[PDB]
């Protein structure tokens, strides 16, 4: 009732007072991180069978 | 009072306007010139046998060699993925288990389900056997997920629209999270083990704060129940998989939606979502017995992990990113590579 | 080409496999029944005849039954109903004395419609229990039945019951080609419900065996 | 010098008979093998028994070329020792291999229906394989009676490649037919009667699947009787006429002989009916 | 707590027979493999026999093969070693050692109390040449053990163990698989090295740890102990 509405409006007010970065910048660092660790992904680039623990 | 009819609406309008203003372009436009990953081939390297009922959950150890699985037959097996051996076999008190977890230190495992009780087992005992160490109670609904923060704390999500943080020794609920208006089905922990997100049947996800215990942000956009969630390795994004045959990737800082992964030929829901070590591959488990991998930056199906005879209910990727293990309702675990 | 420790680990794994196989063989010989109802519909009477999930164990004619009660779950029913996809039968309990109270008959009918037409319970047979015979008779011989079903057109007697009630309940099952529905009246003192449950279980097991054989 | 088969009819009447037999049995059992090989991969005890029966059918259907041409060449043939000695043996193993498996299948169905709670209804695939191997061993043991005894089955009248040479020689191969057609029969008849009686008493016949099972179980017995009766009838008939008169006479052992030839012709309506009497229960079409 | 107690010693005439029993209480006896280790008066340790879990695998030392028999009694938690045709060279104190094998386990964890026996009237070889090292407390000491054949298996494990026996006490496990530290052992000890050459290091030396140190292999089931080095002063 009254308590539920008060809690909801307080939560919405708290959520609305946050700082958000631009979407393009978030995409930029997401792509940068995804590209930086490209070589440490055996799943992406198949690993040579010499060092494949699950050979089978 | 009538205030819920106007202040709530105007605050929602302000949130929508802020999100729209903060949106300039899409992720696809940025990653339009990125070289495609290409076709990906995976083969069934191993196959673990011994379960006699549908498998509902699994978890990889921190050494990327040991894993634990749960099934309806009331058994909790700990496998050795390198040699397909059975290190342990714990008999459960109640066979209605729908979740499991592995401690980061490798000392404890956890399980829960329709009994509304989360049980914690001890693996390093002087008596040589595995015995239950603590039984946590206090939830009023079926427990769907549980993740270990450390050897001393654990977070759980149940069907009573609440999430709680426990203290293992005392057994009391240190903090309780409220705000969802539907069953909470899954949760994931941030790499720094300070924040976590939960996916509920309310067709929405929230970002909590373990320290003080209040909701920080709310993400909407889906159209049905959410059955899985997973954090991006960076820790500033997460992916959700709902029942309307759609996987989506949100970003915490932008507080918006980045991409949706849908295909016209897919009509079944997603039961599990996981990422790769570098975050370039997104793996999802569907109800059509398959398991598609998606280019996380281009939304292009790069491969199919076919070879299961029933619904895929769990999915996991090792810490070193060397293997993928899937479990289905036909009581078979397969470690792809 | 293995070492001593590897061979010992393999032996331990084989012993674990043997124990798992024995436990599965022992568990596969039991009969699982799922109990449903509309609440305070006589489930207590049924369970006395012989937080979360409540399990009951009873034996009849050297057969081990397991009975699951899901009355303790207020959450959504479509998120965990698929767990009981392998139950051999479903026991449904309805109180015949709730026909003129607050309407509950319609709620029971809606629940029966939802349960009987689920995509998971496409094969599993359902056993229907109707309770409170004496009190229901005492009520109908005074209060008319037209209040709860306006479309009813018949005399006011017990013989009219078991008609327009059990037939209409069986009419909700628009999948008559695959699964059968058994109805059986019961009351506080009958001492024969276990026999009916055993007969239904034997019929279901015979059908399952014939299906498995391919015949 | 045991009296010869002076008919000159079988070699021109039986050819097309043993002939289509080829086509029907081969196509049916080949389709059965194709379905069983890489289309189900989910086997059970009854599936194992049916597969064993199909293999026993295959062996005869591939050993049929010889008899077809042999008599087609007017009771004359070709190479002497090894081929006929093997061809004759490969068979009894097929015949005595189906007679056992039909009874096994009938007993299995009886146990599934009449006693639905008996533990025998749920056995491991390993146990089924063990029993199947044991039964295969048993039938091989019974049929091994002719292993390398060549002087009689092969003896040169310039053309004989037969074994049941109407004569008086009592051992096993002979005794086999008398009992190996009643022990089986009695068991199948008893099982079929009990299945029908029980499945009808418990008020289940109105179900379509139950009705289909009721027809099929009786069809199995009917086919078994129709196929395997005439050979045994001719055998008891020739024994009767053997005991009434002289052993070496054969002035009355001719019509009964030609009968044996055509009567044996019947073994395969079953060999080729196997594909239709079984595996037709729940086809995916 | 966990403890193993055994008895059955005494004086036996040559050529006779005697039956030994090990009483185990405080742990899951059915899930543990049981060894049998002897010790001559002043001639170190020596492996004798072994029985696996479920009695599905039994090995014997070549010296006592045929004469000795080892059996276990799971329901009543008792380990039996029946021996016949005893000879004068068998006079030694015997021990009762448990061991459980799985990925990451710690074999040879707990050692029995020990019973004495008296009598009236391949085969990897290690060298522990150094015998006496008198060092004052507070310093650091090193121990060396060398194997004839390399102890590094294909899978990467190095099956070498270290044992310590304080005076008038049962031997205690220190290091397993050449690098791991046994539970309940202070972090002062540290074992390292390579194949065919191993060493143990003590950082800071104090009192209750003076005794005899032994090294052992676990590659092929004939087990061999070292000669034994001891610390004086
Ligand atoms: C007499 C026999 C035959 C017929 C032609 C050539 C050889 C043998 O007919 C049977 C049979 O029908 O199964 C097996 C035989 O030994």
């Amino acid at each position: 009732s009254i308590a539920q509405a008060r809690k909801l409006v307080e939560q919405l007010k708290m959520e609305a007072n946050i700082d958000r970065i631009k979407v393009s910048k978030a995409a930029a660092d997401l792509m940068a991180y995804c590209e930086a660790h490209a070589k440490e992904d055996p799943l992406l680039t198949p690993v040579p069978a010499s060092e494949n623990p699950f050979r089978e | 009072l009538d205030q819920l009819r106007q202040e709530a609406e105007q605050l929602k309008n302000q949130i929508r306007d802020a999100r729209k203003a903060c949106a300039d372009a899409t992720l696809s436009q940025i990653t339009n010139n990125i070289d495609p990953v290409g076709r990906i081939q995976m083969r069934t390297r191993r196959t673990l046998r011994g379960h006699l009922a549908k498998i509902y959950a699994m978890h990889w150890g921190t050494d990327s060699r040991l894993l634990v699985s749960a099934s309806q037959d009331g058994k909790l097996i700990i496998w050795d993925s390198y040699t397909t051996n059975k290190v342990h076999a714990i008999p459960l008190r109640s066979s209605w288990v729908m979740t499991c977890a592995y401690a980061p230190s490798g000392n404890y495992v956890a399980c829960g389900g329709l009994d509304n009780i989360c049980s914690i087992y001890n693996l390093k005992t002087r008596e040589g056997n595995v015995r239950v160490s603590r039984e946590l109670a206090g939830h009023t609904g079926y427990l769907s997920c549980c993740r270990f923060l450390d050897d001393n704390q654990i977070v759980t999500s149940s069907g009573d629209t609440t999430c709680a943080l426990w203290d293992i020794e005392t057994g009391q609920q240190t903090t309780t999270f409220t705000g969802h208006t539907g069953d909470v089905m899954s949760l994931s922990l941030a790499p720094d083990t300070r924040l976590f997100v939960s996916g509920a049947c309310d067709a929405s996800a929230k970002l909590w704060d373990v320290r003080e215990g209040m909701c920080r942000q709310t993400f909407t956009g889906h159209e049905s129940d959410i059955n899985a969630i997973c954090f991006f390795p960076n820790g500033n994004a997460f992916a959700t998989g709902s029942d309307d045959a759609t996987c989506r990737l949100f970003d915490l800082r932008a507080d918006q939606e980045l991409m949706t992964y849908s295909h016209d030929n897919i009509i079944c829901g997603i039961t599990s979502v996981s990422f790769s070590k570098s975050g370039r591959l997104l793996l999802a488990g569907y109800d059509d017995f398959n398991c598609n991998v998606w280019d996380a930056l281009k939304a292009d199906r790069a491969g199919v992990l076919a070879g299961h005879d029933n619904r895929v209910s769990c999915l996991g990727v090792t810490d070193d990113g060397m293997a993928v293990a899937t479990g289905s309702w036909d009581s078979f675990l397969k470690i792809w590579n | 080409t293995l070492s001593a420790e590897d061979k010992a680990a393999v032996e331990r794994s084989k012993m674990i496999d043997r124990n798992l196989r024995e436990d599965g063989e022992k568990a596969a010989r039991e009969v699982k029944l799922l109990l449903l109802g509309a609440g305070e519909s006589g489930k207590s009477t049924i369970v006395k005849q012989m937080t979360g999930i409540v399990e009951t164990h009873f034996t009849f004619k050297d057969l081990h039954f397991k009975m699951f009660d899901v009355g303790a779950q207020r959450s959504e029913r479509k998120k965990w109903i698929h767990c009981f996809e392998g139950v051999t039968a479903i026991i449904f309990c309805v109180a015949l004395s709730d026909y003129d109270l607050v309407n509950r008959m319609h709620e029971s009918m809606k629940l029966f419609d939802s349960i009987c037409n689920n995509k998971w319970f496409t094969d599993t047979s359902i056993i229907l229990f109707l309770n409170k015979k004496d009190l229901f008779e005492e009520k109908i011989k005074k209060s008319p039945l037209t209040i709860c079903y306006p479309e009813y057109a018949g005399s006011n007697t017990y013989e009219e019951a078991a008609a327009y009630i059990q037939c209409q309940f069986e009419d909700l099952n628009k999948r008559k080609d695959t699964k059968e529905i058994y109805t059986h009246f019961t009351c506080s003192t009958d001492t024969k419900n276990v026999q009916f449950v055993f007969d239904a279980v034997t019929d279901v097991i015979i059908k399952n065996n014939l299906k498995d054989c391919g015949l | 010098n045991c009296c010869v088969f002076r008919d000159d009819f079988i070699a021109k009447v039986l050819p097309p008979v043993l002939g289509l037999e080829f086509i029907f049995g081969l196509l049916g059992n080949g389709l059965a093998l194709w379905i069983f090989c890489f289309h189900l991969k989910s086997w059970k005890s009854s599936r194992i028994f049916l597969f064993n029966l199909a293999v026993a059918d295959f062996l005869l259907i591939i050993c049929l070329p010889f008899v077809m041409d042999y008599y087609v060449r007017r009771s004359d043939w070709k190479f002497g020792d090894i081929p006929c000695r093997l061809v004759l043996f490969m068979f009894a193993m097929n015949r005595q291999g189906s007679i056992i498996f039909l009874t096994v299948v009938a007993v299995d169905r009886y146990f599934r229906v009449v006693h639905p709670h008996h533990a025998l209804n749920k056995i491991s695939n390993w146990t089924a394989a063990i029993i199947s191997c044991l039964l295969w061993g048993i039938t091989v043991g019974l049929t091994v009676h002719l292993l390398k005894k060549k002087l009689l089955i092969q003896n040169g009248t310039a053309n004989v490649c037969i074994s049941f040479s109407i004569c008086h020689t009592f051992r096993w191969h002979e005794a086999m037919f008398l009992l190996e057609f009643f022990l089986p029969l009695g068991i199948i008849l008893f099982c079929s009667a009990r299945i029908i009686w029980s499945l009808r008493q418990r008020q289940m016949d109105r179900h379509a699947k139950i009705k289909r099972a009721i027809t099929f179980i009786m069809v199995v017995a009917i086919v078994f009787v129709i196929c395997f009766l005439p050979s045994v009838v001719v055998r008891i008939h020739i024994f009767w006429l053997l005991h009434t008169s002289g052993t070496q006479n054969c002035e009355v052992y001719r019509s009964v002989d030609l009968a044996f030839f055509i009567t044996l012709s019947f073994t395969y309506m079953n060999s080729m009916l196997d594909p239709v009497v079984y595996y037709f229960s729940s086809p995916s079409f | 707590d966990v403890q193993l107690v055994e008895s059955g010693g005494g004086l036996v005439q040559p050529g006779g027979s005697r039956k030994l029993s090990c009483s185990a209480s405080g742990f899951a006896f059915s899930s543990f493999g049981m060894h049998w280790v002897r010790q001559a008066p002043e001639k170190g340790l020596e492996w004798v026999a072994y029985i696996s879990s479920g009695s599905g695998t039994i090995y014997y030392a070549d010296t006592v093969k045929g004469r000795f028999t080892i059996s276990r009694d799971d329901p009543k938690n008792t380990l039996f070693l029946q021996m016949t045709s005893l000879r004068s060279e068998d006079t030694a104190m015997y021990y009762c050692v448990r061991s459980i094998y799985y990925y990451g386990s710690s074999p040879f964890d707990f050692w029995g109390q020990g019973t004495t026996l008296t009598v009236s009237s391949s085969d990897i070889v290690m060298t522990q040449a150094t015998s006496s090292v008198p060092v004052t407390p507070g310093e650091s000491v090193s121990i060396s053990c060398r194997s004839s054949k390399s102890l590094l298996h294909s899978n990467g494990n190095t099956y070498l163990y270290w044992f310590l026996q304080r005076p008038g006490q049962s031997p205690q496990l220190l290091i397993y698989r050449m690098s791991n530290l046994a539970s309940g052992v202070p972090d002062r000890f540290s074992g390292s090295g390579s194949g065919t050459a191993f060493t143990l290091t003590i950082s800071r030396l104090e009192a209750e740890d003076v005794g005899v140190y032994y090294c052992m292999q676990h590659l092929e089931y004939p087990l061999t102990f070292g000669a034994g080095t001891k610390l004086e002063l």
